[PDB]
């Protein structure tokens, strides 16, 4: 590892596999604050 | 003295036009209307692209 | 090795420094097929079973589902044990949002999304048994893809592997028969009278639940099989010669069906499964190989002659051994009515054991059952064209069968195009006059049955025969060979009905000419654009544009939609108006007209009237009286679990509309477009260099037709399902 | 590393604001005692006076703040300053804003301004951590605390969001 | 209070068209209650709901006749915010991927020879190319309105 | 979405707050809100 | 056009680049790996083995309740928040020597040598007393629980069938 860098990339499934492994998140927060209504903040 | 450089396309001819850069190669040959041989690297509907121009043109900076 | 991309692949000009997106589906839009690779078949028949391979891999890697997603959350066994009343269940749904109601909670002490489509009627028809049982075969059958897909790997990659015997075309041929199926048919006879007949035979009673013996029993000794049907069973086998008729009990040609719950006889299974079975097994050796017993590979063909028809259907063809695209029309319109074959047979007569009363899926089951099979077919001469206009090499054929054809064009398509109006244009020009004739046309006299009637009639037809056709005329089998046909010797089971005299005339001989129709002017287009496809009377000369190629002249005054690709790009579109049609008249016979309910007093009682008859004459009776009159299931429907078709066809409208957008609408137009947004991100430095050019022609009558076509259908799957169940 | 001598200033500005901002509610900070969200104001006051609200202290003593207040802006922007603590130099001897007006377009450079010890500067934006403990806590937990030997590092109790507010 | 709208503490309708609509799903008794799953139809979900009843209350969004939210910001009362409190953040949000958008691209003619030099992502992102997404504007985002626009670059 | 899937309760449903000031001063007097003009008594809504 | 041809290694068909592997890992700085792996679970070396101990704790086990503070929910889960951000700023640049520092792109000698390189048998002294460590932090590999919700190793235990029966 480095630097910013750049410092590799891969293929076609990097702007998709992030609606997955990360994106997902949403739905744990949507349910963490289960639904959202409106706002709630801290 | 620019031979290929940072030089402008301007003539209501064109697809590429104000797009700056690049005059490539100039030519001595006379007759035509193209001495102006230009290359850059972005295209039309082609792909080979670069094809040849000159006269009501080169309005342009550095 | 090797290998991996990055730019360039297969369409040559591919990389090209690049300049543009619109490359982002001509490779997504080439990357399988070939000659845009190559017919070198020393790398292509070593692509085509590698293939061919994970398909497979994938069908594991499915089916590997369906038993896990049974057998992980049953109904299975919460309801197998009671057929009838509590009904199918696969998938249950994480609590996310309001998933839940999805996974409904109505199927016996299980939550959950009900299930449409056999396999509890699949796998109650073997048997098996016990969650921790075909999940004992969900792991039979993933791994067991992984094998198989360790077959990709096993040749081509350490093994550039093989035409040489690729080529010829025999052994396989004979084995297919003989080897994989035989190891089959009757190797499931073995399975299906000791597995299976009796685990079903003593099902039909008693033995309710857990005490449920173990199919582990019945091989090395017998004594309660025996105990069951007989046979003698000592050690030594009559029929070895002739005592034959012994160890039948338990196989006359039963035909009918099971009264104690439809599907029809298991006791009617072996008999069917090792004479279709060995037919294969014998039948799958009569060619060459290498013991000198066979035929002729195609030195059979050139047998015969006939004057006209001349050489005869002769000498035939040599990539035909050689490689897929010659060959693969056939193997799809085949493949194709075998799935239309199986289909109007399936319904038509019921195998696993409760079909007949159920729906949802003496319906369900029989469309994509219908889908696959249209799509099949009506996309599979597809494959006559590219192999002229590709895989087909310098000669072989003049004077061939073929040619003859090729020639004999312009006057053989022709004189389709015109029953193609009369046959239809007028057949179905035909409900309308009967509109015209019920709106404006006052029962006094028009097309209907007590109308252009038509008294008896329409017989009756025969069927009926198929009904003096086991008292007699093939001696037996039992019952009438299939209750759906015959006279009124009539059954049923579980109060609700199962297959009846189903009766036809007006309504009849009408509705059907349309499938008589429609499969007329949706062939033909097809034919038309299937012969004249490299040569065409009007660009004479084809084999010069590619397979796809676009249309061409603005001149000639109006040349467009010339390929057959683009012959295909609507070649399909009717299927769906026609698959996507006749669907529909059988969904208002099965049921309205087949399905009941009971009470009694001589009165069987049906999902809907004896309406149909004469209020789906007209063309409308089927929207007054197929639509508003149903869709109600899905219309209101929501806050449930009819709470996805309430949610599909919603998005599959839209989705059957945003195709037109892309279908109906300019190219240049869109193109045209992709600057003035340009000029926000360029002046202001952002834009691509992949220069975003706006979707290319065929590309986009590349989504008009799977938008369209993913849209209408869904839609009517939403729909069609949520009709039946809850006046289902 | 980031950028140019930009803000400094601004950000300066704001740090002069800062420590005697962060003195203010310093107040309710509690010499020993005497807290809370706040309402009142130094001390005393009692003339006719510094009023509510037909009067408000706001925009009597902040109207007439706008002309002491561009008098530095349109000092910053024609330089304009001091001689010169703040724009910029003389003594002694802070961080150095160092740059003169204008670059290569930018870049002849940008940034070989660090160098030595703690210093001036710091405090400057101590009161901006300072605040992000002040703000956070006083809705959310109102009052500010310290206390050892007690029942530091043990607590006591809970209190969390929703209760009500 | 405005405009309607009820604040939804005189009930009429929403908490009891609620107390019904969910609570017929509750006569969920039609099957059997105890430990389930197969079944929970019943006792439980109410708990994010029911056990949430009187408690969504709360903060009113005068739901409104038919007894639901009518939900409203337009810059009065309290709400200046039951979408702009949670109004802003989505700008925010959105175009500082416009930053790693840029500075992602306005890196995609720096170390020279560009595009699928956009396919291949050179792991764009995670910090300052991101990371300043954070810090853009009235700080900075006038890095619009200097040499950066115009445009001014090459 | 939620209309389907039981739960209108949640719902986005945001009411239009705005073509609103109109239709009432140009008279309307329809419940709520303490301004001027249709007050039935108001100073746009006099003079004239 | 390189080179590709060459490009590569610079050809190809067929082999031996080489640098090789693809299939596996790896090139760079797989190192930072050597260099994260070694620690990660020396660390680790000094967690389940106290504990692989306590079970046997002679004569009285271990005792200690408190003596610092005790109310209201008193003590320790607060927590990590300070021990490991204490640790938190160890771990990170201790190691931002895979070499390190930008070659991606005050003095200077010491030590003397390269890395004090080395010794040419101390390379063989951290050798695999570094990797057998993570051979037997391998044990842990395998649960790392032993405890496998098993009751279990315990009556404490751990092991130890041998293998009894009856
Ligand atoms: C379609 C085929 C199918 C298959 C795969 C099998 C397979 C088998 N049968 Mg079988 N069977 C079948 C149809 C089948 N059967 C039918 C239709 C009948 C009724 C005639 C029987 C009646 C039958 C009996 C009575 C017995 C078997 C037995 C057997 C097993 C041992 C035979 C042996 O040891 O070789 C020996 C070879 C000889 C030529 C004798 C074997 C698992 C035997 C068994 O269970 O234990 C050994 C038992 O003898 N079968
Ligand atoms: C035997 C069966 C089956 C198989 C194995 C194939 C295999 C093939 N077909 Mg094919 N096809 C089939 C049934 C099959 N087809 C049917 C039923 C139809 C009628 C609908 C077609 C209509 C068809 C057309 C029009 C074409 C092919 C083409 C191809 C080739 C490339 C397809 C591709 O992946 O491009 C990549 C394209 C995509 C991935 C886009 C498809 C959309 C995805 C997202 C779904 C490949 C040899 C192409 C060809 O032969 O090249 C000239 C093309 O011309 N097929
Ligand atoms: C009377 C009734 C009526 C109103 C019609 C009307 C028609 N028939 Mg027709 N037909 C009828 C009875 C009738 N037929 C009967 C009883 C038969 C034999 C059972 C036919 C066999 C027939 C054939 C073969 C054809 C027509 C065709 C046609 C169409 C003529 C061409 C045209 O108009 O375009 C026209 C719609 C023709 C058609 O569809 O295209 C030319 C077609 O040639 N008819
Ligand atoms: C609702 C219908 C509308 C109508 C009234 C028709 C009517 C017709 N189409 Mg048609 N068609 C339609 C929509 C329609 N189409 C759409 C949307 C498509 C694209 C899916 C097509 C694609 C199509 C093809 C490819 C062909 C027809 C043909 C025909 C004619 C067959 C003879 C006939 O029945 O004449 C009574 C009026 C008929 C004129 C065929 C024909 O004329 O054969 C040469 C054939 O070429 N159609
Ligand atoms: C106001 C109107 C509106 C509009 C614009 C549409 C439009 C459509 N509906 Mg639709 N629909 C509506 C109201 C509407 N519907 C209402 C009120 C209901 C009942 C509540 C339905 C119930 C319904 C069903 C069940 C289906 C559609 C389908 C369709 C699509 C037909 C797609 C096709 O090419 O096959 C049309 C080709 C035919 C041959 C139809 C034959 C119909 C008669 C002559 C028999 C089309 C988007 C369907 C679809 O996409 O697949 C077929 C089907 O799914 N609709
Ligand atoms: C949910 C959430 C999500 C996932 C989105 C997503 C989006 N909103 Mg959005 N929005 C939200 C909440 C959300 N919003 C809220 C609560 C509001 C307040 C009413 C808005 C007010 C809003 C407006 C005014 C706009 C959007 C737009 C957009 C789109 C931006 C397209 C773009 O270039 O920006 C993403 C990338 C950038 C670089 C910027 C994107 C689909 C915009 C749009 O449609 O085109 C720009 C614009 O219309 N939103
Ligand atoms: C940018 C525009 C887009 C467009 C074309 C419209 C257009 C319209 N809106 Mg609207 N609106 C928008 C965005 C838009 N809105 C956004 C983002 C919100 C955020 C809450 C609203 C909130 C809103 C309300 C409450 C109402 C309207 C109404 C209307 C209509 C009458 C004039 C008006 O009140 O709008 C004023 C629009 C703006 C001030 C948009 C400002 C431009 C920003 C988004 C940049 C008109 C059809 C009214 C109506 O006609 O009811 C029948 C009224 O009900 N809008
Ligand atoms: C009946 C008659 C006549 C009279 C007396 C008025 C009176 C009024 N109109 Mg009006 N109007 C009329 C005909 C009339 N209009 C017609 C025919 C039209 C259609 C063209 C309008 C369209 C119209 C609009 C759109 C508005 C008014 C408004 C107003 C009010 C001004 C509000 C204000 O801010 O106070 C200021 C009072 C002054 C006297 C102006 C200050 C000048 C001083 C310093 C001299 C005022 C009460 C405004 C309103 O209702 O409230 C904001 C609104 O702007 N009118
Ligand atoms: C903006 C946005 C968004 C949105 C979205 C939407 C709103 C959508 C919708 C859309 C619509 C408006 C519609 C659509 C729908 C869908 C569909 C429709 C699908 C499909 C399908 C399938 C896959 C199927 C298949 C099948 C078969 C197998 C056969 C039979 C039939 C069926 C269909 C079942 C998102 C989230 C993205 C992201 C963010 C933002
Ligand atoms: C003051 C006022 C107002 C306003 C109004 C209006 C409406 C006006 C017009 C105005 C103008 C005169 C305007 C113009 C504007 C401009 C613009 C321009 C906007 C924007 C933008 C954009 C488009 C952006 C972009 C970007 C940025 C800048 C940042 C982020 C990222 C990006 C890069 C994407 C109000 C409402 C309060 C009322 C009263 C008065
Ligand atoms: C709209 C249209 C286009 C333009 C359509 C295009 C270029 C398709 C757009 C491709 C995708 C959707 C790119 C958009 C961005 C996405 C890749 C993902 C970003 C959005 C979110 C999911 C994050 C045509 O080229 C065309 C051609 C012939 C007849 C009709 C039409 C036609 O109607």
């Amino acid at each position: 590892m480095r630097d910013f860098k750049t410092y590799l990339s891969v293929a076609p499934v990097l702007s998709t596999l992030w609606f997955g492994s990360l994106a997902g998140l949403l739905i744990e927060i949507n349910r963490f604050f289960p639904d959202a209504l409106t706002f709630p903040f801290f | 003295p620019k031979r290929g450089s940072k030089v402008k396309i301007l003539r209501r001819e064109s697809y590429w036009f104000k797009n700056v850069g690049s005059v490539v190669a100039v030519d001595q040959d006379p007759k035509t209307r193209y001495p102006v041989v230009v290359r850059f690297a972005k295209v039309n509907y082609a792909n080979i692209s670069t094809n040849n121009y000159a006269l009501d043109e080169v309005e342009e900076v550095a | 090795f090797e290998q991996w991309a990055k730019p360039g692949h297969f369409s040559r000009t591919i990389a090209k420094g690049p300049d543009t997106t619109t490359w982002i589906w001509n490779l997504h839009a080439d990357a399988h097929d070939f000659d845009s690779h190559t017919s070198d078949l020393e790398e292509i028949s070593r692509k085509v079973f590698s293939a061919h391979f994970g398909q497979l891999s994938i069908i594991f890697l499915w089916l590997s589902g369906m038993y896990f997603h049974g057998a992980r959350f049953s109904n299975y066994e919460a309801w197998l044990n009671d057929p009838t009343h509590i009904g199918p269940s696969a998938q249950v749904v994480w609590p996310i949002v309001g998933q839940e109601i999805l996974n409904g909670d109505v199927g016996g002490g299980f939550r959950g999304i009900q299930i449409t489509s056999g396999f509890f009627q699949i796998w109650r028809a073997s048997g098996i048994t016990s969650e921790l049982q075909l999940y004992c075969t969900a792991i039979g059958a993933l791994v067991f893809a992984g094998l198989m897909l360790f077959a990709g790997w096993f040749h081509y990659h350490k093994a550039a592997p093989k035409l040489a015997w690729f080529q010829d075309v025999e052994s396989m041929l004979n084995h297919h028969l003989a080897g994989l199926l035989g190891l089959g048919s009757l190797s499931w006879a073995g399975h299906q009278v000791h597995v299976s007949l009796p685990i079903n035979q003593f099902l039909n009673a008693g033995v309710d639940p857990k005490e449920i013996p173990l199919p582990h029993e019945f091989i090395l000794n017998r004594d309660l099989l025996a105990q069951l049907y007989p046979s003698f069973a000592e050690g030594a086998t009559p029929f070895f010669t002739l005592n034959w008729s012994k160890y039948a009990d338990f196989l006359t040609f039963r035909g009918g069906l099971d009264p104690l719950t439809g599907g029809l006889w298991l006791t009617d299974i072996a008999h069917h499964h090792l004479a279709i079975a060995i037919l294969f097994l014998i039948a799958g050796h009569m060619y060459r190989t290498n013991w000198g017993i066979g035929h002729g590979i195609k030195d059979i063909l050139e047998a015969h002659k006939g004057p006209f028809t001349g050489q005869g259907h002769k000498g035939l063809y040599e990539i035909l051994t050689t490689s897929w695209h010659a060959q693969l029309s056939i193997n799809l319109a085949m493949l194709g009515s075998l799935t239309i074959v199986v289909a109007q047979h399936m319904y038509s007569m019921p195998p696993y054991p409760y079909l007949a009363t159920d729906y949802a899926t003496q319906l369900s089951l029989f469309t994509h059952h219908m889908w696959i099979g249209g799509f099949l077919i009506v996309g599979a001469a597809a494959h006559a064209a590219i192999f002229m206009v590709r895989d087909y090499d310098p000669t072989t054929r003049y004077n061939d069968l073929l040619d003859r054809v090729l020639r004999h064009r312009d006057a053989i398509i022709s004189h389709l195009n015109w029953v193609c109006i009369f046959l239809g244009f007028h057949s179905f020009g035909l409900y309308i006059h009967n509109d015209t004739m019920s709106a404006l046309g006052r029962p006094q006299d028009m097309f209907s049955d007590t109308a252009i009637q038509l008294q008896p009639v329409f017989a009756q037809w025969i069927q009926n025969t198929h009904a003096l056709a086991p008292g007699t005329t093939a001696p037996g089998a039992t019952a009438s060979t299939s209750l759906t046909w015959g006279g009124g010797d009539l059954v049923a089971v579980g109060n609700k009905v199962a297959l009846l005299p189903i009766p036809l005339g007006t309504a009849d001989f009408l509705v059907h000419h349309i499938h008589a129709f429609t499969i007329h002017v949706t062939v033909l287009i097809l034919l038309k654009g299937v012969l004249f496809a490299r040569s065409s009377r009007l660009i004479p000369d084809k084999a010069n544009l590619g397979f796809r190629f676009p249309c061409d002249g603005p001149g000639r005054g109006g040349t467009c939609q010339v390929s057959a690709w683009d012959h295909v790009f609507l070649g399909l579109f009717w299927m769906y108006n026609s698959i996507s049609v006749v669907i529909f008249h059988f969904s208002w016979k099965m049921q309205s007209d087949v399905w009941g309910t009971i009470n009694d007093q001589g009165v069987v009682t049906h999902i809907t009237a004896g309406n149909f008859a004469q209020s789906s004459i007209t063309i409308n009776g089927w929207l007054r009286d197929f639509l508003w009159a149903q869709a109600s299931q899905v219309i209101q429907s929501y806050g449930s679990s009819l709470s996805a078709y309430g949610l599909f066809f919603l998005g599959a409208h839209f989705v059957w509309a945003f195709s037109l957008m892309f279908l109906f609408s300019g190219r240049g137009y869109w193109q045209e477009l992709i600057e003035s947004i340009v000029w926000a991100h360029n002046k202001l430095k952002v834009a691509p260099a992949t220069q975003p050019r706006a979707l290319s022609i065929v590309q986009g009558r590349a989504v008009g037709v799977t938008h369209y076509l993913l849209g209408g259908i869904a839609t009517t799957w939403a729909f069609f399902l949520a009709r039946i169940i809850a006046v289902g | 590393p980031e950028n140019l001598r930009w803000f400094v200033q601004a950000e300066l500005v704001n740090g002069r604001w800062a420590m005697l901002g962060v003195a203010g509610m310093l107040l309710p900070e509690v010499f020993t005692s005497i807290g809370i969200i706040n309402v009142p104001k130094w001390y005393a006051a009692g003339k006719e006076e510094y009023f509510a609200s037909s009067s408000t202290l706001f925009v009597i003593e902040f109207i007439l703040s706008h002309y002491v207040e561009i008098r530095r802006w349109q000092d910053i922007k024609n330089p304009g300053s001091v001689n010169q603590d703040p724009i910029f130099k003389q003594y002694s001897l802070p961080a150095g804003e160092v740059g003169y007006p204008g670059g290569i377009f930018n870049p002849l450079n940008f940034a070989p301004t660090l160098e030595a010890k703690e210093k001036e500067i710091a405090n400057g934006r101590l009161a901006m951590l300072a605040f992000l403990g002040f703000i956070i806590q006083h809705n959310v937990t109102g009052k500010g605390p310290f206390d050892n030997l007690l029942q530091h590092i043990s607590d006591p109790w809970h209190n969390t969001i929703v209760q009500t507010l | 209070d405005i405009a309607g709208l009820t604040p939804c503490k005189e009930s009429k309708q929403f908490a009891k068209r609620e107390k019904q609509a969910l609570k017929k799903l509750q006569a969920s008794l039609k099957l059997y209650a105890d430990d389930s799953a197969p079944a929970l139809a019943i006792k439980a979900t109410m708990e994010k709901t029911k056990k949430r009843f009187d408690n969504y209350g709360k903060y009113g969004l005068l739901c409104g006749s038919d007894g639901l939210p009518h939900l409203i910001v337009s810059g009065d009362q309290r709400h200046w915010g039951e979408f702009i409190t949670p109004g802003i953040l989505f700008l925010y949000i959105a175009g500082w991927i416009g930053w790693v958008g840029r500075s992602y691209l306005i890196a995609i003619r720096d170390e020279k020879k560009p595009t699928q030099k956009e396919i291949i992502i050179d792991v764009p992102l995670a910090s300052s190319l991101l990371f300043r997404g954070f810090s853009w504007p009235v700080a900075a985002y006038r890095e619009l309105l200097n040499g950066e626009l115009v445009d001014n670059n090459f | 979405v939620m209309l389907a899937f039981g739960t209108p309760e949640k719902q986005i449903l945001i009411e239009p707050i705005f073509a609103q000031w109109i239709q009432s001063a140009h008279g309307k007097t329809t419940y709520g809100f303490d301004i001027p003009l249709s007050s039935t008594n108001g100073p746009a809504l006099n003079a004239g | 056009p390189e080179w590709l041809d060459g490009s590569l290694p610079g050809d190809f068909g067929f082999d031996p680049l080489g640098l090789s592997s693809d299939p596996e890992s790896l090139r760079w700085n797989v190192q930072a790996e050597l260099v994260h792996s070694r620690w990660a679970m020396l660390g680790a070396a000094g967690i389940f083995i106290p504990e692989f101990l306590t079970k046997l704790g002679i004569l009285n086990t271990p005792s200690w309740y408190t003596a610092g503070e005790q109310e209201y929910f008193t003590d320790t889960t607060t927590l990590f928040i300070v021990e490991l951000v204490f640790i938190g700023w160890a771990e990170g640049r201790r190691w931002a020597d895979i070499l390190n520092p930008g070659c991606v792109n005050l003095w200077f000698d010491p030590l003397g040598w390269g890395s004090a390189s080395p010794q040419k048998l101390k390379e063989l002294r951290t050798k695999e007393i570094k990797n057998g460590r993570l051979a037997m932090l391998a044990v842990m590999g395998a649960w790392f629980q032993h405890i496998y919700t098993g009751t279990g190793p315990i009556d404490n235990l751990f092991a130890h069938l041998a293998d009894p029966g009856h």
